């Protein structure tokens, strides 16, 4: 759900799911490369 | 040596040095930093340019890598500090830039994208027929086009040139009666050396001499007060002292006077003879072919040829092609807006 949650994992951990591909990888990697740029950090909590 | 402050250095940045330690800070994998130092190369101390892009795809030499893995990352990499980086065509510079608006700007997103994104092209001019493109009226669009004018360049903030490049001047020419008068201003193995520096210090005070000697044949040769500078060539100054030519246009090439108007020294004997009897060079053939062209085109008369006609009025011997293409160089728009 949302974003953070999305946004920590590294591709090595991503690559290997079922349907993605190489070329879903980039595709979020084109869509989320704007705005928050991040794909990855620990950061701290959440709040929900 | 050391402990003292020696020319070592400063280490500065600039713009590439930046966005490279930016780079080095940013969640890159071990490929798409190559991408990333691949693009940070590519750009300019203009910002904008990023020059090709499938000479940047193609550069790593294929064994895939398409190009969206190129696109995204160099997105990201135009996202970085001085906000607008890069991209390319100033248009998709104004899009990045005008991509954080906070999006609580009145008025601003929409038509911002609308203008910025498509039909800049015509917004060059005036508004006018893009006026009724976009169904817009009064102060709304210009409002939108005060924040697109609002908005700069590129980067050029990075900068990194505190060093404005004086030009310190030479010889100083002390303007006399309506024209220049020169002044020129501003154990026993080394004791042998002290004797090659009495024959340098004979010839530093010649130094001067030649420069107030070959300044006033240089006064002598060209006018002051006339339209740009008498034609001369480097056979008369080759004449009074019998100097080579190579040797005294290295002179005036280093070495840069400074008279009244212009600081410009190799430029006051470099000429042509113009191979005519009815007549200052090409020096006051473009000068004025653009002062003449400066007034001229009461809307868009873009003629050349009027020009041409203008300077065979003069006396000058115009070719209509020779004298319009001298005349149209240096972003005069003579000859574009037709």
């Amino acid at each position: 759900h949302y974003i953070g949650d999305l946004v920590q994992r590294t591709e090595v951990e991503l690559l290997k799911t079922p349907n993605l591909g190489k070329k879903s990888l980039t595709e979020i990697k084109d869509v989320l490369a704007s705005r928050g740029l991040s794909l990855g950090m620990r950061l701290e909590n959440w709040p929900p | 040596d050391d402990e003292l402050p020696v020319y070592q250095g400063e280490t500065t940045q600039t713009l590439q040095d930046y966005l490279m330690w930016q780079v080095e800070l940013t969640p890159f994998t071990d490929t798409d930093r190559a991408i990333a130092t691949s693009i940070v190369d590519a750009v300019d101390d203009t910002g904008y340019l990023t020059i090709q892009i499938e000479d940047i795809v193609d550069s790593i030499g294929d064994d895939e890598i398409g190009l969206e893995e190129v696109e995204a990352v160099l997105k990201r990499i135009q996202r970085f500090d001085p906000v607008g980086v890069a991209a390319k065509d100033l248009r998709d510079c104004l899009l990045i830039q005008l991509s954080q608006f906070a999006k609580e700007t009145p008025w601003l997103e929409e038509a911002r994208l609308i203008i910025s994104d498509h039909l800049d092209l015509l917004a060059n001019h005036d508004f006018r027929t893009l006026m009724r493109v976009t169904r817009l009226k009064e102060e709304v669009l210009k409002e939108a086009v005060n924040l697109i004018q609002s908005l700069d360049x590129x980067x050029x903030x990075x900068x990194x040139x505190x060093x404005x490049x004086x030009x310190x001047x030479x010889x100083x020419x002390x303007x006399x009666x309506x024209x220049x008068x020169x002044x020129x201003x501003x154990r026993s193995n080394l004791q042998e050396a002290r004797w090659l520096i009495k024959s340098l210090e004979s010839a530093n005070d010649t130094l001067l001499r030649v420069s107030r000697c070959i300044v006033e044949q240089q006064q002598a040769f060209f006018e002051q007060g006339e339209e740009y500078m008498k034609p001369m060539v480097l056979a008369d100054i080759a004449q009074a002292v019998e100097m080579h030519e190579s040797t005294i246009s290295r002179v005036t090439t280093q070495k840069y006077l400074h008279s009244p108007r212009g600081i410009x020294x190799x430029x006051x004997x470099x000429x042509x003879x113009x191979x005519x009897x009815x007549x200052a060079s090409s020096t006051a053939i473009r000068a004025l072919v653009k002062k003449l062209i400066a007034a001229e085109n009461p809307a868009k008369p873009l003629s050349d040829s009027k020009l041409t006609s203008m300077l065979s009025e003069q006396g000058i011997m115009v070719a209509r092609r020779t004298v319009a293409k001298y005349r149209e160089s240096l972003s005069i728009p003579p000859s574009n807006q037709r």
